[PDB]
């Protein structure tokens, strides 16, 4: 078919460059130039800078000029993109979009569908793997309780209840980021009072990154 | 060149009929407007190219339309795949791509009201140096509440995170669970800690309320 | 009004009396008999009923939706779904590659382009069906016509039963002529030069727009791309090559798509066995001043506008000689009389070839003019 293939995960620390491949493969690339998305996590989207292959000049975001840099490689097949000096928010991610070469109302699909790439994981933070330090939240009408999976990185983390015998009202939360770095999330489950000190609850938190796996019990 | 798009939230119910609006700048004859549907942990997947010739391999429900400086995306029957958030991108003339402001698309129900459940830092964490206490919504609707953390009839604001799961495959709830960090130094020295809760479905704005290890 | 002579009636034995008068439009003709009111005939207009429409000729096209395929040289001839399509004009010209552009090896490398084709505005061609012709006779009883049915009856109080045998001879020629509209607009034009335009149609049942090319040229391309010389409207080519060509105004009272324009009508009245009487008119030999000067109507005819103050019953002397009196101006204007005293008549004259001198008087007062007719 017709696909653009992106490159991996990245991790860089801030300040550092990326350089995001975007390999086209299925059509003349020699027209329809190249641009760039990202997506913060949570917000929206917005456009970076585009870049053309023939008449190979370029186009930047007024808020990313300062930084941002697209290459072309024509004879590899292949969309580049360097980011400079990284802040915290730069956290995103990347993708590449065909698009026309000209933008002049009628050049050469300009009224063409644009195809999007794979996803590009920016993961920018000081910090270096953790392992999660697991938690609990003990219970005191229908009972709750859970565990606190506390200052992991980096993402994911998958939090099984009973080792897989627990699916009502499982409500395991998205994870946040803290002032430090590591992130931590909550898992907890809304049970009956009559199954608490009758049967056995525990969580099983298994964090590949790390091969952390941790199976905490949770005793009212 | 702004865009517009509204409305931000809708809340309708399977059957219905959708209607979405990407309120232009200027529609001209060279005017590309991009619609997206985004299901929270995937990419967006191109609905319709220009403004209203479906994509490839997307249903025959989805159609788009331009009259004046609002677009429109129309779904005729909604079905559960198609809640998701949609997106609509506009360049004209020039390389910018000026992306939509969101709209999502949820289930509608009888409004719910959340059981609120506070949980303490667990004594074993206090050890280490951290205290982190936890208060959790469950099964409530609509998504728009508000926590507010009571340490000692104070308002604190700037140390409290929240998570709000998406919505329930079952019967369409969300979740919310505010984590207030604290020093363990700055813990103890205070006695009373709660979380006010207020939501559309309480006759009374609800706090679940605990003392210092008591 | 205006009075008939001897010879235009004939009053026999038994039955009634006939009179043949042409009538042109704007100009009445009264029929007087002693001990008996007078008559007052009126041509209204002359018009056509919603003209068929034959084609549409595109003047404005708006090109959008460009799309390419590119072939390497030597590796095939590139493809288009959109060379099918009655939507778009596509074109196949060739593009230098080589190892830059990322062909194989040199040579011209084949590439087509194929634009969508919107047409903005058009104007539209009508062609007349002869026998549909409407002409309306308010002799006050109001009286409608068609070429097919030249006789319609009306009793008038003093005259008895009246009969009109009528006929209507044209003045273009529509066996050969198109009505051409623009925006608002319209025209008499031929229908082999609206057929020899260098213009998209649109044909009669819908059909689609055939022959695109005319408006849609595309710049020479380069490795992979093609801009589009979006052609404007030649309406500025349009309106130009319409200078010379006769007008028709749309309509001002009956409805829409109710065409009028001028001609010609001859008419026969059955009125009963009646003594009419005649009317004679002299020549008008007096002082006169062109109100609007002798010009052109498009079909060869001049049309000039005159005013006689003095001795005003009368019948203006044209001549176009080819100087002398002796002419070859052939006459087009029938009862070139004056209604009244401080009046406007109007004459339409079909000069010849080349030069000739327009001769408006006798002896003093000369109203002189010269037209140059080159029509081919």
């Amino acid at each position: 078919q017709v696909q653009l293939v992106q490159s991996g995960a990245e991790v860089k620390k801030p300040g550092a460059s990326v350089k995001v491949s975007c390999k086209a493969s299925g059509y003349t690339f020699i027209a329809y130039g190249i641009s760039w998305v990202r997506q913060a996590p949570g917000q929206g989207l917005e456009w970076m800078g585009w870049i053309s292959a023939h008449n190979g000049n370029t186009n930047y975001a007024q808020k990313f000029q300062g930084r941002v840099t697209v290459t072309t490689d024509t004879t590899t097949r292949t969309a580049f993109m360097e980011l400079r000096n990284l802040r915290s928010d730069d956290t995103a991610v990347y993708y590449c979009a065909r698009a026309p070469w000209e933008y002049n109302y009628r050049s050469s699909g300009y009224y063409d569908s644009p195809y999007w790439g794979q996803g590009t994981l920016v993961t920018v933070s000081s910090a270096s793997t953790k392992g999660p330090s697991v938690f609990p939240l003990a219970p005191s009408g229908t009972a709750a309780l859970g565990c606190l999976v506390k200052d992991y990185f980096p993402e994911p983390v998958t939090v099984s209840w009973n080792s897989g015998a627990l699916t009502s009202g499982v409500h395991t939360f998205p994870a946040v980021l803290q002032s430090s770095g590591l992130y931590s999330l909550s898992s907890v489950v809304t049970v009956p009072s009559s199954s608490l000190g009758t049967q056995t609850y525990i969580c099983n938190v298994n964090h590949k990154p790390s091969n952390t796996k941790v199976d905490k019990r949770v005793e009212p | 060149i702004v865009l517009t798009q509204s409305p931000g939230t809708l809340s309708l119910s399977p059957g219905e009929r959708a209607t979405l609006s990407c309120r232009a700048s200027q529609s001209v004859v060279s005017t590309y407007l991009a619609w997206y549907q985004q299901k929270p942990g995937q990419a967006p997947r191109l609905l319709i190219y220009d403004t209203s010739t479906r994509a490839t391999g997307i249903p025959d429900r989805f159609s788009g339309s331009g009259s004046g400086t609002d677009f429109t995306l129309t779904i005729s029957r909604l079905e559960p795949e198609d809640f998701a958030v949609y997106y609509c991108q506009h360049y004209d003339s020039s390389p910018p791509w000026t992306f939509g402001q969101g709209t999502k698309v949820e289930i509608k129900r009888t409004v719910a009201a959340p059981s609120v459940f506070i949980f303490p830092p667990s004594d074993e964490q206090l050890k280490s140096g951290t205290a982190s206490v936890v208060c959790l919504l469950n099964n409530f609707y609509p998504r728009e509440a508000k926590v507010q953390w009571k340490v000692d009839n104070a308002l604190q604001s700037g140390n409290s995170q929240e998570s709000v799961t998406e919505q329930d495959s079952k019967d369409s709830t969300y979740s919310l669970s505010s984590t207030l960090t604290l020093s363990k130094a700055d813990y103890e020295k205070h006695k009373v800690y709660a979380c006010e809760v207020t939501h559309q479905g309480l006759s009374s704005p609800v706090t679940k309320s605990f003392n210092r290890g008591e | 009004c205006i009075g008939i002579t001897d010879r235009d009636f004939i009053e026999g034995v038994h039955g009634g009396t006939w009179v043949s008068a042409t009538l042109e439009q704007d100009k009445c003709v009264t029929v007087m008999a002693p001990d008996k009111p007078s008559l007052d005939i009126s041509l209204q207009t002359v018009a056509i009923d919603g003209p068929a429409e034959a084609r549409k000729v595109c003047y404005s096209a708006v090109l959008t939706h460009v799309k390419i395929n590119d072939k390497c040289p030597s590796t095939g001839e590139a493809h288009l779904a959109e060379e099918n399509d009655g939507d778009n004009a596509c074109k196949r010209t060739y593009s230098d590659r080589g190892w830059g552009n990322g062909c194989g090896l040199f040579g011209k490398g084949s590439i087509v382009a194929c634009a969508k084709f919107t047409c903005a505005k058009s104007m539209s061609l009508f062609e007349v069906d002869q026998t549909k012709i409407q002409y309306v006779i308010r002799a006050i009883k109001t009286l409608k016509f068609d070429a097919l049915s030249g006789s319609q009856e009306a009793e008038f109080t003093g005259y008895g039963k009246a009969t009109l045998e009528c006929q209507v001879q044209t003045a273009v020629d529509f066996g050969n002529s198109y009505i051409a509209e623009m925006e608002k607009d319209s025209w008499i034009v031929d229908r082999q030069w609206a057929q020899d335009l260098t213009l998209p149609w649109q044909s009669g049942s819908g059909g689609i727009w055939r022959e695109m090319h005319h408006l849609v040229e595309f710049e020479p391309p380069h490795a992979a791309t093609i801009r589009v010389l979006a052609l404007g409207n030649q309406e500025g080519s349009l309106k130009t090559a319409l200078t010379g060509a006769m007008r028709v105004t749309k309509d001002e009272n009956d409805n829409n798509l109710y065409k009028l324009h001028g001609g010609h009508v001859s008419c026969r009245v059955k009125l009963s066995a009646l003594t009419l009487k005649g009317t004679s008119y002299k020549m008008c030999t007096d002082k006169m001043s062109f109100v609007k000067n002798p010009t052109d109507t498009g079909h060869g005819t001049v049309v000039m506008q005159v005013k006689v103050p003095k001795g005003a019953p009368c019948k203006i002397p044209v001549i176009v000689a080819d100087t002398a009196a002796v002419n070859k101006g052939i006459l087009v204007t029938v009862n070139p009389i004056a209604s009244t005293n401080d009046d406007e008549v109007l004459i339409e004259v079909n000069p010849p070839f080349g030069d000739s001198y327009i001769i408006v008087g006798t002896g003093d007062s000369r109203l002189t003019y010269q037209w140059h007719k080159e029509g081919s």
